[PDB]
């Protein structure tokens, strides 16, 4: 887009067409039909969550401190 | 003794005891003066026998029946204290009341994960 005194190029991140975007959409439908769920990549949250789940297990604190709740 | 007289006459009776824990506490108060060595938590050595010799005659029989409700104090809310622990075995239905439920204003404060019945 060339303007009176400015010019801006609204580039995009990946090759765009119709042969490609259609394959992307086909796979987006396929992953929805067969309930295919990928994992995220967050190894940090994964380790922290596993330590937090193991630490809180069989803890039974509320039976012990007589917190009425 | 009065409940037993009414039972043997062929009737069927209700017997309400206001707090049976005091019956063993009064024995604990006197035990050491009778010259007997203390047991687990200062309780008399004959706790289970003093308790059984009473609760074995409060029963229904082929000639007549006694239905009984007994309040049982548990000291310091400790359900494992020797006295409640030895009392549990002598009852058909045990209803266990808890302070952590009463403090919520939920009355009667029965604990349904500990109340049980034969």
């Amino acid at each position: 887009e060339v303007q009176p005194g400015n010019v801006t190029v609204l580039a995009d991140t990946a090759i765009r067409g119709q042969d490609l975007d259609e394959a992307r959409a086909m796979e987006a439908k396929r992953k929805a039909e067969e309930h295919i769920s990928s994992s995220h990549g967050d190894v940090d949250y994964a380790q922290a969550s596993a330590e937090l789940a193991k630490a809180i297990a069989q803890l039974r604190v509320i039976e012990l401190t007589k917190k009425a709740m | 003794t009065m409940a037993e007289k009414f039972r043997d006459e062929g009737r069927d009776v209700l017997l309400f005891v206001d707090n049976i824990y005091r019956y063993t506490l009064a024995g604990t108060e006197v035990s050491a003066l009778l010259g007997r060595m203390p047991s687990a938590v200062g309780y008399q050595p004959t706790l289970a026998e003093e308790m059984g010799v009473l609760q074995e005659r409060i029963t229904s029989t082929k000639t007549g029946s006694i239905t009984s409700v007994q309040a049982v104090y548990v000291p310091a809310d400790d359900l494992t204290d020797p006295s409640p622990a030895t009392t549990f075995a002598h009852l058909d239905a045990t209803v266990v009341l808890s302070r952590q439920i009463a403090s919520l204003g939920i009355y009667p404060a029965v604990d349904p994960l500990d109340s049980t019945s034969r």
